[PDB]
């Protein structure tokens, strides 16, 4: 280790890590709660942004002097990753996005950038590198986001063998887009799902303990080319999902079922939006897609975490969508969601 | 040996007010989950009660319990009136202090401290 | 057995000890003698209960204390440690 | 003047031989684990410890305790003391028991095979206040000084 | 209101506010400082000292200062005499290893011996 | 290599050539990551199927007062008299001396400055080697 | 005449040296070492048994009318047993003179409160319990006053670190201000100052 | 002068300059180091010597109470030049 780099003090805000990081896609949902951690036990983030300085506020104070470094990038130009990857010791690949773009495809983000990043990370001596694939990705999937996914989790490794590629389930949140979006679904007046939410499958994780588990395996050696299924504990249908919700929520539940063919319509309707869109084909896709067991691979516990119920974390994401009839409501009126093993 | 006592002249009285103390805190944690809206169950509350008030059942002198007592009185009235917020009572349960190992071995890979 | 190590704890100046200082300058000398590659250590200190720590192998200690005795209840003693 | 020897030649991190047969840089981790196997493949007289000159009393007794659980004895140190007789049995044997602030009381010293100047000078200087207070006497069998 | 019968040894940890870390993990030490042999004042050789253990001290990566997690660091007290500065660690929770008060020994002095006819005292500078 | 501390980076019992326990006080704290000697090897042993009792300080030094009880009784020097038994004892061995004129090592200053390798690692002691050897 | 020196005049101090003999011998049961100062100021040092009737007496009776609380303070001195030295400077507009009583005290030792005599007490005697723990009695509201509203310790103790024990943030996660354990990027530099040499041969204290 | 270093980095007058591999200079990504050109050290040699007829001369530098301290300088080794400890002005004794 460089004498630099050598971990000193107590692990708080103004101590040193020995970790020097390169988080792409830190102006997220969870690049922030990353960016936390990190900066939380006093560790070097180089953050570089795409976005306009008004959009990292939330990220400057979440460190110490000098641990957080911005810079200026654009992901076509390469120069702009070799100057950001120049010095770091890890890098932490969270680019992703729900919907495509005038200038940005699924395969462009999923596929191409991680590979350059991985390029330019392994020619530029960096020891370890973080990519955050999806559970359910599969070049045999309905949803093209998880095509494309499985195909940069490939190309990555073929380009970085010694990738640690994470691949978590739908997150849950405050600024998530899966909890508030199946509590938004009340300015429809109802909820329409798919079978009757049955036949699917969720298992949740709440982000905090998935950017635990990316902190953890920046200095963790027995996960150095491995991969990891960042998954809740309970498993749960989406019909009781959502009816959960919108006990929490303290809404009116009125589900119908409603065929795919006619869904999928209605998200490309919703997706022509030239903002952010409400909801997309790939979204509904990717909801109605079943949650993959298990299956032997490893996870939070291995990583040295343990998973936080969605029945203890819930609320404080729900309670900004309830009424001032309900907004003091407990966590103990609502009953909980049914679980499954399946 | 021989002192002045602040209130309790032996420690079964001094029990009899911590007892009194604790049932008025195990009353109170509900309407204050309630009212700050704390995002917290009301048994991890009263679980937390029981903690701090363990955290000082090695006490034998009656002036130090009767001090403890009129300190946790004084937090009681804080809390039952709004003078302070839900960061103050959240303070209690160190949502985000990395809990340091009680095993020699971690403490002896992360620094000198023993 | 496996014996390792005698060592001998006792004060200079204390009634207690008085055993052990006679027997010391009367038969130590013999003692070692006869075991000559045996370390019979003494460290005799101030205000101290004088003990005989007896170590055998694989560091596992004994110790039989030895406060208000004669020279003979600590000769005894030593040579129960000694065959064991 | 010597506390400038601490900032500079310094280990500052767990070294380990890589297989090359060169030191490379490790983690606490490795290298105690490495140390702890070949540690329980082995048993007395197999085992074997060396101290310094500049070690403290707690690690030599660790160390012992250690060697002793796995039935080593061989502790040596660099410095070599004649055990022929008493040896380290009486610490008589291998102290100053006329304690530096004895020779104030002395009448005459005698020196064997040491130069007191460069080997403890403190004691030499005391040496020179009572040849100068005192009137001491000193004598000295080794090669001739100053 | 009477007197009470306590019989027990004091204890003011839990009214401190001092967290188990800081009480049960530190050695207090008691003291007179030394003199500083750069100077021959004798003034601060009077009242003892209670000083903590020395803790970690790293860098800044950003400008190179020291930095610290020990609050004590810098925490010094003045007392009097020996048993007042035990009481105080007592009390206070604080393990401490005391260190008996350096006086200097009473010299003989004489501005004869530095002329003298026989002893090694004569001096030859003036 | 397991790098351990430096005198100014630990409390550590020394005695002297009389028998005077006396202790050294932390004014630093070690390198990187280099740590206390004992430290060192406890965890080693913890590692290993041994567990040494003491995880503490005090404790090791408890331990210390079991093995021999005058390091622990610091700044003091505690008196020894068993010298008539020691000499009984060593009139006994049948060496004789070689006649070599015994020589110390420390024959001028210059063989004074480096010792040790705090020493030898002293870019001022070096200094004044190259100052007495030239003049 | 020096122009540098302060004019002295010895007549304040025979005034209220004979004041302190009056007080003295009204006041048996509570005084102790009455003293006047070589600045011309008035101290009164009691058991604390006597502050409610000597503030009482100081504020009611003819001859001495210190009917205007304008301190009270305390004063941490680990070395002796009990600590916590209580002074109360108070004054009297009658005849434009000042005058300060003093008690002591102890972690486990409270006293008793003076609202009853002076009402500016209230907030004082809060501020003594919030920075020194010194407890009052017969206090209608005694809680903290200037600390923050979960603080734990009495900051003004000498035994108390100057930058304390905690330190606040703000974090993402919870979405809420937390306190983590104090860790500076530039540790608070100590100074040792004193001179090792005599400075004032009339304060000397005799081994 | 500002020399550079094999990594670019310019070596301040005090010696400083951050390793190749060292993770620091991050922070003169996209940014610059700040360092002063006029090292004090050349510009204080390119000033010639004082000499002086007499054996002791005094050195206050500049403007009285806009300089430093008047210290006075002896300047009998005439190999040597006496040197200021406040300015590194050089004074020599002219007739040796
Ligand atoms: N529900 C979830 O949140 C799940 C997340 N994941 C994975 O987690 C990762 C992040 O999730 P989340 O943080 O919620 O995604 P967000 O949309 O919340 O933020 C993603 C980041 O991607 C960056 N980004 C996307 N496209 C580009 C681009 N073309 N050029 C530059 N930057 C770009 C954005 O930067 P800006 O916003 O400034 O453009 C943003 O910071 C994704 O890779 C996703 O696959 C896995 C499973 C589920
Ligand atoms: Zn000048």
């Amino acid at each position: 280790l460089h004498h630099a780099v050598i971990p000193h003090g107590k692990g708080g805000r103004s101590s040193v890590s020995g970790v020097v990081a390169t988080v792409f896609g830190a102006t997220g949902f969870l690049g922030r709660y990353v960016v936390n951690h990190l900066g939380r036990m006093g560790s070097q983030v180089i953050i570089p942004y795409r976005c306009d300085v008004y959009d990292i506020m939330h990220l400057r104070l979440m460190g110490d002097l000098g641990q957080l470094t911005f810079l200026e990038w654009d992901a076509r130009d390469k120069d702009s990753i070799r100057k950001a990857v120049q010095h770091s010791n890890v890098v932490i690949n969270l680019i992703g996005r729900e919907w495509e773009t005038r200038n940005f495809d699924f395969e462009d983000v999923f596929v191409n950038i991680p590979r350059a990043i991985a390029q330019a990370s392994k020619e530029a001596g960096v020891e370890r590198f973080i990519h955050v694939s999806h559970l359910n990705a599969s070049m045999k999937s309905s949803s093209k986001s998880l095509r494309s996914k499985a195909v940069g989790e490939k190309e990555v490794r073929s380009v970085f063998p010694e990738a640690i590629i994470i691949r978590p389930s739908d997150i849950f949140g405050r600024e998530d887009r899966f909890l508030n979006h199946f509590a938004n679904y009340r300015w429809f007046l109802a909820v329409p799902l798919v079978s009757l939410g049955f036949k699917t499958v969720k298992q949740p994780v709440y982000v905090a303990d998935v950017s635990k588990g990316i902190v953890n395996a920046t200095k963790d050696p027995d996960a150095v080319g491995k991969t990891f299924a960042f998954t809740g504990p309970n498993r749960y249908l989406l019909f009781h999902l959502v009816k959960y919700i919108f006990g929490m929520t303290h809404r009116t539940f009125i589900p119908y079922p409603l065929p795919l063919f006619v869904y999928s319509w209605i998200g490309k309707l919703f997706g022509l939006s030239p903002f952010e869109p409400w909801t997309t084909k790939d979204k509904v896709e990717r909801i109605h897609i079943s949650d993959v067991m298990p299956t032997d691979l490893p996870g939070l516990e291995d990583l040295g975490v343990q998973p936080t119920p969605l029945e203890l974390k819930s609320i404080e994401v729900l309670r900004r969508h309830r009424t001032y009839r309900w907004l003091s409501s407990e966590i103990e009126e609502t009953k909980p969601a049914k679980t499954v093993n399946y | 040996t021989s002192v002045k006592p602040i209130f309790s002249r032996d420690l079964n009285e001094a029990k009899r007010r911590v007892r009194e103390l604790y049932r008025a805190w195990y009353r109170e944690v509900p309407n204050t989950v309630h009212l700050m809206q704390l995002d917290i169950t009301v048994k991890q509350g009263r679980d937390k009660v029981r903690e701090m008030f363990m955290k000082n059942a090695h006490v034998t002198d009656p002036r130090v319990v009767d001090l403890l007592v009129i300190k946790g009185k004084m937090e009681l009235q804080e809390t039952i009136k709004v003078w302070k917020q839900r960061t103050h009572v959240m303070r209690f349960f160190h949502e985000t202090e990395t809990p340091r190992p009680k095993d020699f071995l971690s403490k002896f890979y992360m620094g000198h401290d023993p | 057995l496996g014996l390792r190590e005698i060592r001998v704890h006792l004060c200079q100046r204390s009634p207690g000890s008085q055993g052990v200082r006679d027997f010391i300058v009367q038969r130590y000398v013999e003692l070692k003698k006869a075991h000559p590659n045996l370390p019979i250590l003494i460290r005799e200190c101030s205000e101290v209960q004088p003990k005989l720590w007896a170590r055998y192998a694989f560091g596992q200690e004994k110790t039989v204390s030895l406060n208000n005795l004669s020279a003979d209840e600590v000769t005894r003693a030593m040579q129960n440690v000694l065959s064991g | 003047f010597a506390y400038d020897g601490l900032k500079r030649q310094r280990l500052t991190e767990p070294m380990v031989r890589n297989e090359k047969g060169l030191l490379t840089y490790t983690s606490w981790e490795d290298a105690l684990s490495r140390v702890a196997g070949m540690l329980q493949n082995f048993e007395g007289n197999a085992v074997a410890a060396i101290a310094g000159g500049l070690v403290d009393a707690e690690a030599l007794v660790a160390l012992k305790d250690l060697l002793n659980k796995v039935d080593s004895d061989n502790l040596c140190t660099e410095e070599i003391f004649p055990t022929e007789g008493a040896g380290t049995d009486l610490r008589s044997n291998y102290l100053l028991n006329t304690t530096i602030a004895g020779v104030e009381e002395a009448d005459v010293v005698l020196l064997v095979g040491t130069n007191p100047r460069f080997e403890a000078p403190l004691f030499n200087a005391r040496i020179r206040k009572s040849w100068l207070h005192n009137d001491l006497k000193v004598a000295l069998i080794g090669s001739p000084v100053d | 209101t009477q007197l009470i019968t306590v019989d027990e040894k004091l204890d003011i940890t839990t009214l401190t506010g001092v967290p188990e870390e800081h009480i049960k993990t530190r050695k207090v030490r008691i003291f007179v400082p030394a003199r500083n042999n750069m100077q021959s004042g004798v003034n601060n050789t009077k009242k003892w000292k209670m000083e903590f253990d020395t803790r970690e001290r790293w860098e800044n990566p950003l400008m190179g200062w020291a930095s610290t997690a020990d609050p004590l660091s810098n925490m010094v007290l003045t007392f009097s005499a020996k048993e007042d500065a035990i009481a105080f660690a007592e009390k206070n929770g604080w393990s401490y290893d005391v260190e008996e008060k350096k006086v200097p020994k009473p010299k003989s002095k004489s501005y004869g011996a530095n002329f003298s006819w026989n002893k090694r005292t004569r001096v030859s500078t003036k | 290599i397991l790098p351990g501390a430096a005198y100014t980076e630990k409390s550590a019992t020394y005695v002297n050539t009389e028998g005077r326990a006396q202790q050294t006080k932390v004014a630093v704290t070690p390198p990187g990551l280099a740590r206390e000697d004992w430290k060192i090897i406890r965890a080693l042993s913890e590692i290993a199927g041994i567990t040494l009792p003491y995880d503490t300080l005090d404790q090791v030094r408890n331990r210390l007062e079991e093995v021999s009880p005058n390091l622990v009784r610091y700044d003091d020097i505690e008196e020894t008299n068993y010298f008539q038994q020691a000499s009984e004892l060593a009139k006994l061995v049948n060496q004789e001396v070689l006649a070599d004129p015994l020589v110390p090592p420390q024959l001028t200053i210059k063989d004074f400055y480096m010792t040790d390798s705090i020493s030898r690692a002293s870019q001022t002691m070096a200094k004044c080697v190259k100052a007495v050897t030239e003049g | 005449k020096r122009p540098t020196v302060r004019p002295r005049s010895d007549v304040t101090h025979k005034q209220l040296s004979a004041f302190g003999e009056y007080v003295a011998e009204i006041l048996p049961k509570y005084v102790q070492q009455v003293q006047v100062s070589c600045l011309d100021e008035l101290e009164i040092c009691i058991h604390p048994d006597g502050v409610i009737p000597t503030l009482t007496f100081l504020r009611d009776h003819t001859n001495a009318q210190f009917k205007s609380l304008a301190d009270l303070t305390a004063v941490d001195v680990p070395t002796r047993q009990n600590r916590f030295e209580i002074v109360y400077n108070l004054l009297s507009l009658r005849f434009n003179s000042r005058i300060r009583v003093k008690t002591y005290a102890d972690e486990l030792t409270p006293i008793d409160s003076i609202v009853s005599v002076h009402i500016a007490a209230n907030w004082y005697e809060r501020e003594v319990w919030d920075m020194f723990g010194v407890f009052f009695f017969n206090h209608p509201d005694l809680r903290r006053i200037l600390t923050d509203y979960g603080f734990e310790g009495h900051p003004f103790r000498k035994d108390f670190p100057l930058t304390g024990y905690v330190e606040l943030r703000y974090d993402d996660e919870v979405k809420r201000v937390v306190a983590e354990p104090v860790e500076l990027a530039q540790e608070f530099r100590k100074f040792d100052l004193n001179s090792p040499w005599e400075a004032f041969p009339a304060y000397r204290q005799p081994p | 002068g500002v020399q550079v270093s094999p990594s670019g980095e310019k070596i301040t007058h005090t010696g400083q300059v951050y390793d190749e591999k060292d993770y620091r200079r991050v922070r003169f990504v996209d940014r610059q180091k700040e360092v002063n050109e006029n090292f004090a050290i050349d510009l204080i040699a390119q000033q010639p010597v004082n000499e002086v007829e007499h054996r002791i001369i005094a050195c206050d530098g500049g403007g009285g109470a806009l300089g430093h301290p008047k210290v006075y300088i002896n300047l009998d080794k005439e190999t040597k030049t006496g040197t200021c400890g406040y300015c590194g002005l050089q004074f020599k004794q002219h007739h040796h």
